[PDB]
């Protein structure tokens, strides 16, 4: 127990919101990255058709692949903005 | 000469039976009999219309017969009599084989075999018919007898499945006899008719059988909307039972279409959009499905001018269904311009054609929508602007009919304005902005539901086919 | 007995009518069971069934001009399916003409709208030109009139409505006010005041002090001689806002985002 | 042929109309039974009434309704509520729906209330409706032949002395083979479904003196039910009767059996009792 | 019928049949449990990206 | 043996055997329940053999 | 099945794996479906406890899916 515990604002650190210039920043950096990934991946599924899957992934940049990397940057960014508005919207009402 | 083309229906057949005969006697595996059962009918077609008309009573003697040859008979006997080569020993293909049964094993002693050879039957002699095209006297005859026939033994998974096509071959029939000719019968059969899939709906729900009970909705359903019930299909459908499990994409179509109809006249459009906007798409997109895809079409921009919207111009001109779609394009150019002249002289020109496709009722609720269309202009285009400058340009009648309109209208919300009774004007209130209002949260969580509709639908879905394929044996 | 109904509407005398109804009613079921209710049509039946028939129609109008609107519906509803079935050999009347004009009427004046239009479906394939429009033109012109939202044109044709009687005056006088209502709904929005003058024309009265008192009971104050339409709306308003279901119909911005993350989790 | 008359007949006053209304109503509702699913409540006012004797006919109706419905939970309640004219769709085999709904609410009830006391059908606390129609219901597999189709009924309801009565109308030797047979199905059957204490102790038991009176039956049953409770009483007595059809050979196989089968704890106690009793020392 | 003692073994059919299908309620006690292990692993991936 | 000639039990077990579906309802509207139970287990498993 | 997945000590792990086998000695038939799913997973400790389970739960006479997940 003397180990697992942390601060006595540790365990009301959520009630404590950030600056929403930082938060603005991170709604837009999410958002022009996806662009160039989504990109990176049409140029992916021209081909990638004929036989021997390993080939057709090494030919047509289906290694490094964009399209668990699209579907990651998508979900990370999703799960801080539901949290962002939950936030936002208790402490308003709470407060006041 | 005649024999040679009897064997070799027969042996046709033969091949077909086989198929899903073999597979039924296992264990049922219901949704694969169902699957080649619209393949068997469509290659059935062929060989009966062709290689003369006696190889129906033919291939009856070559299964098991309790009194099966003998109903048989009495229909060929009416389409003038046939029983040569038509009896045992020149249409026996048996004589010892098994899988025709075995004729040692048929003589000896009691259990039936009759069941699934019965059932089968009876789908034969409809398309039988229905490729002649003659109904009448042989229609009624086989319709007494083949309803006590399913009801006499409890039908298995797999015997549903050839009454779900059986009923639709029945209730076709009686619609086109009906519709030819008024008699004091035409009103009796009706009632009949109705009684029956009603009552074998009760039974279907039972025994788990998805595809009996979509069928006999639709049909149902279209019997309320011919005979203008409206009152019978609200019922109906508020008292649900329509399965989403195991059905067709044809099925979706029928029961989409009907629902969006009914909806209509009863002063509910918006629920209307959804059911034949999803109708269309959900129907096969064909050449041969032409007759129940132009219906949906037709339809479809009658119900958006209901709402006060306007379908595409673009929409009748690039079609290759323009021929049909000759009366819409004006019946929608009426509205749009919002001229009441021009929309009185439209309905009173294809008044023949629209009864047809029975958007006539709505045609005359269409001419709200005329004046709907007509003053919104108006308010768009000048904000302020006094009833006697409307009157000008729509020739109302004075400044009070003008009034009422508007009056009437603003409640729904339709011109979305209000009047300066003391100054003579109609002052519009449309000025947009509202990324200061709130109204985004509302919006965006409706389309959030749309993209989380889609998530549920694809996850169960996926995996489904895949569990079954690698079950099933493989390298 | 049975045929005293029959002779008692020719007097005149309509209360007469419903006094003497009763033993007839249950010698109605005898009428019934003499027919099979047309599941069969023979021509034995078909005497019959004018016997049957006869007796509801003369109930039917004879109800209506003792005011009471009930006892018609369920007249209505039993005479329907006798027209309905069969090819015609005896399937119409004179009076069903004029039956039909009647119960539109009803509807129309209770204000169910929803059910005008199904039943005018049902109803169409019997009068298009078989029994064609010809009295049944008064509810339908009407129809015409107010979807269009002519509520001039509808007043009209009540008005002239009344030179001609048939019996349409038991469902005229209620129509008269089903119309200022529907009127005085759609003012609301349009204005927060019209003085006393223009109330009068636009709700249609024949007297200013009936007009002051109309809205003292629908909740609008006359002061300075101008109404205020605002009054009756803002306690509406506040009514639903005192009843509480009232947190998950609007939603909250806690309830959305709460909701996106569950959905996500499972 | 259409319900809009049969609507109009209910709401239209006099007695003699109100009764004719439900006997129009209940012989064509498989094409008429949309519409008075929505008029309902002038259905249950009849119902009410005691000054109709056709009260019974209108919870019949209510009944029908509800079958077509989709909701046929209540259905029950207002097919039990009519009494009589429920033997005409007992003996129908379109109509059994009902007939089937009331075994299956019976069973749901009898888990509860067996744990109040063992008897609670022959204490009233359920309701004597439901009762009767159990009993009845079990008279049908017995038109048909066999007891087996009834045993397995009953279980699920925990009826213990129907078991009992049915498992005697099988002792008198109509043929021992299938008579051991019987009972040996009932006993794989009772270990697997019913888990609950009481009620399994009761049917291993209950089996041992059926088997027993029988003086010629299979030890292979009369073994597994000893070794499953693991009880001195049972085994003493399995010995007793051994004593009076006691010979070399018969005697030894049955002692020998037990030993491999049963557990230490049954032995030990069992040995002494027999030497008290009086026994061979080779049997032991 | 031609083999009698059919309304002995008819009934065991049935016998079988509610033992069975209290062995595929073993796998809706499986399908839970199958939900509570990935939920598990997705707690350890998060532990092991870390 | 078979045939259709001569109807099967000898005609005295087609009517009280018509009472015997209806004590079986219940394991067979559980049956259909059970179908869909089995696609889902593997598909659950299928999500965390990836995982 | 609780005890296997969420408790974070190997040793706990296995205990609970090999438990399994005690309990459904009377019916072996179905243990194989279980375990399918906890010798895919690859930690030491629980696949060498699956093992076990497998061992003491389907002797007598062998069992197909038993000896296919054994492989």
């Amino acid at each position: 127990k003397m180990l697992m515990n942390l601060h006595k604002e540790q365990w009301q650190s959520g009630l404590k919101m950030y600056d929403y210039e930082e938060k603005e920043e991170s709604n837009l950096a999410a958002t022009k990255s996806m662009v160039k990934i989504a990109e990176q991946y049409s140029k992916r599924i021209e081909e990638e058709k004929e036989l021997t899957e390993e080939e057709l992934k090494t030919r047509y940049v289906g290694r490094q692949d964009p399209k668990k990397h699209l579907s990651e940057t998508a979900d990370e960014t999703l799960e801080n903005n539901i949290v962002s508005v939950l936030t936002a919207g208790v402490n308003s009402v709470a407060i006041k | 000469l005649h024999h040679s083309e009897k064997k070799y229906a027969e042996e046709d057949q033969v091949q077909e039976l086989l198929k899903v005969l073999n597979e039924i006697s296992k264990t049922t595996l219901t949704l694969d009999p169902r699957y080649i059962w619209r393949s068997l009918k469509d290659l059935s077609s062929l060989r009966n219309q062709e290689l003369l008309n006696a190889e129906t009573l033919c291939f009856t003697v070559n299964v098991l017969y309790p009194d099966s040859s003998s109903f048989k008979k009495n229909l060929l006997k009416f389409i003038t009599s046939n029983h040569k080569s038509s009896v045992p020993g020149s249409a026996e293909l048996r004589n010892s084989y098994p899988a025709s049964f075995y004729s040692v094993n048929t003589e000896k002693k009691t259990i039936e075999v009759t069941a699934e050879i019965n059932c089968f039957m009876h789908l034969l002699v409809q398309l039988f018919l229905w490729d002649s095209k003659e109904l009448e006297q042989l229609v009624e005859f086989n319709r007494k007898v083949v309803i006590p026939n399913l009801l006499c033994y409890y039908n298995l998974r797999s015997l549903n499945l050839i009454n779900a096509k059986l009923w639709f071959y029945i209730y076709l029939s009686h619609e086109t006899l009906a519709r030819s000719s008024e008699e004091i019968n035409s009103d009796n059969q009706n009632i009949i008719l109705r009684s029956t899939m009603m009552k074998f709906l009760k039974i279907a729900s039972l025994k788990h059988d998805n595809e009996t009970k979509a069928m006999l909705i639709n049909l149902i359903l279209r019997d309320f909307l011919n005979n203008g019930e409206v009152d019978s299909a609200s019922d109906f459908i508020s008292k649900l039972e329509y399965p989403h499990t195991d059905v067709s994409s044809s099925l979706e179509a029928r029961y989409f279409f009907y629902l969006s109809k009914i909806n209509a006249i009863q002063l509910d459009y918006s629920t209307a959009n959804e059911y034949i906007i999803a109708a269309i798409r959900k129907a096969p997109h064909n050449s041969k499905s032409l007759g129940f895809l132009q219906q949906s079409n037709k339809l479809h921009c009658c119900i958006q001018l209901l709402m006060g919207d306007i379908p595409e111009l673009s929409f009748f001109h690039q079609s290759n269904m323009q021929k049909s779609l000759l009366p819409y394009y004006h019946l929608t150019k009426a509205v749009k311009l919002g001229d009441l002249k021009k929309f009185t002289s439209t309905i009173t020109k294809y008044k023949q054609l629209l009864l047809k496709d029975d958007t006539y009722q709505l045609c005359v609720r269409l001419r709200s929508n005329v004046i709907k269309t007509g003053i919104r202009i108006i308010s768009l285009t000048y904000k302020k602007i006094s009833l006697r400058d409307i009157c000008l340009k729509l020739n109302l009648d004075s400044e009070q009919t003008v009034e009422y309109m508007v009056s009437r209208a603003i409640r729904d919300g339709v011109i979305e304005a209000k009047i300066n009774h003391e100054d003579g004007f109609i002052e519009t209130t449309e000025l947009l902005n509202i990324y200061d209002s709130e109204d985004p949260q509302q919006v965006f969580d409706e389309r959030i539901k749309f993209a989380n509709q889609l998530h549920d639908e694809y996850l169960v879905s996926m995996r489904y086919p895949e569990d079954k394929k690698t079950q099933q044996n493989e390298k | 007995l049975t045929k005293s109904l029959s002779i008692a509407f020719e007097n005149g005398d309509y209360a007469a009518c419903e006094k003497l109804l009763p033993p007839i009613k249950i010698e109605l079921i005898k009428n019934n069971l003499l027919i099979p209710d047309l599941s069969i049509q023979n021509d034995i039946y078909l005497n019959d069934l004018m016997i049957t028939k006869r007796i509801l129609e003369v109930g039917a109008l004879a109800s209506i001009q003792t005011f009471n609107f009930d006892s018609f519906e369920n007249y209505f509803n039993q005479l329907k399916p006798y027209y309905f079935s069969n090819n015609h050999k005896l399937s119409e009347s004179d009076k069903k003409s004029k039956l039909i004009s009647l119960y539109l009427l009803n509807l129309l004046s209770q204000n169910n709208t929803t059910k005008f239009h199904s039943e005018l479906q049902y109803l169409d394939k019997h009068i298009k030109n078989l029994e064609d429009d010809s009295l049944l033109s008064y509810p339908i012109k009407l129809d015409r009139w107010l979807m269009e939202g002519s509520y001039q044109k509808a007043w009209d044709l009540l008005q002239s409505g009344s030179q001609n009687i048939s019996e349409f005056d038991s469902f005229t006088d209620i129509l008269k006010s089903a119309i200022r209502d529907e009127i005085a709904k759609n003012t609301e929005l349009s204005y927060d005041f019209l003085p006393l003058s223009n109330i009068k024309a636009l709700l249609f009265f024949n007297n200013e002090k009936e007009t002051e008192k109309f809205a003292l009971e629908r909740n609008w104050p006359i002061v300075n001689s101008k109404v205020y339409f605002n009054n009756q709306s803002k306690e509406k308003a506040d009514y639903e806002d005192e009843m509480m279901h009232e947190e998950d119909q609007k939603t909250n911005i806690i309830e959305k985002a709460m909701d996106y993350a569950i959905s996500i989790e499972n | 042929t259409t319900a809009a008359p049969l609507l109009a007949l209910l709401r239209e006053n006099q007695d003699s109309v109100k009764t004719y209304a439900l006997e129009s109503i209940n012989n064509v509702v498989d094409q008429l039974w949309s519409e008075i699913s929505n008029e309902l409540p002038d259905i249950e006012a009849l119902y009410d009434d005691d000054t109709f004797s056709d009260r019974e006919m209108a919870a019949l109706i209510a009944s029908k309704v509800y079958y077509n419905l989709g909701e046929y939970e209540s259905a029950v309640k207002y097919a039990l509520a009519a009494k009589d004219r429920f033997d005409i769709d007992e003996k129908s085999q379109f109509v059994e729906t009902i007939v089937s709904k009331s075994i299956e609410m019976y069973v749901q009830e009898a888990s509860k209330q067996y744990t109040k006391d063992e008897q609670f059908y022959t204490k009233d606390i359920i309701d004597p409706k439901l009762t009767s129609i159990f009993e009845r219901m079990i008279e049908k597999c017995l038109k048909a032949s066999e007891l087996k189709l009834a045993l397995g009924i009953a279980l699920e309801g925990y009826r213990l002395d129907i078991i009992e009565s049915a498992l005697k109308s099988k002792l008198d030797q109509d043929s021992t083979s299938e008579n051991v047979k019987i009972i040996n199905y009932l006993l794989t059957l009772a270990i697997t479904t019913v888990t609950n204490s009481k009620f399994r102790s009761s049917i291993l038991r209950k089996s041992f003196d059926f088997l027993m009176n029988m003086p010629n039956c299979d030890y292979l049953t009369l073994n597994k039910v000893v070794v499953n409770l693991n009880d001195a009483g049972l085994a003493l007595q399995l010995f007793k009767k051994l004593k009076e059809e006691n010979d070399e050979g018969l005697s030894a196989q049955i002692a020998f059996d037990l030993v491999s089968s049963a557990s230490q704890q049954l032995l030990e106690i069992l040995v002494t009792e027999l030497t008290a009793q009086g026994y061979d020392p080779a049997l032991l | 019928n031609n083999n009698s003692a059919l309304s002995n073994v008819n009934s065991d059919i049935y016998f079988k049949l509610k033992k069975l299908e209290k062995e595929y309620e073993l796998l809706t006690l499986q399908e839970d449990y199958i939900k509570d292990e990935q939920r598990h692993l997705k707690r350890e991936l998060k532990r092991a990206q870390e | 043996m078979t045939a259709a000639v001569t109807s099967s039990n000898i005609v005295l077990e087609t009517h009280e055997s018509g009472i015997k579906p209806y004590f079986e309802q219940k394991i067979q509207e559980t049956e259909l329940k059970i179908r869909s139970k089995t696609e889902n287990v593997r598909r659950l498993e299928a999500q965390r053999n990836a995982l | 099945l609780h005890v296997a997945v969420s408790d974070s000590n190997d040793d706990v792990r296995r205990a609970a794996v090999i438990a399994l086998g005690f309990v459904l000695l009377r019916d072996y038939t179905t243990v194989p479906r279980i375990v399918q799913l906890l010798s895919k997973s690859h930690n030491a400790h629980v696949r060498c406890g699956t093992a076990f389970a497998l061992g003491i739960a389907c002797a007598g006479k062998g069992l197909q899916s038993a000896i296919d997940v054994l492989d």
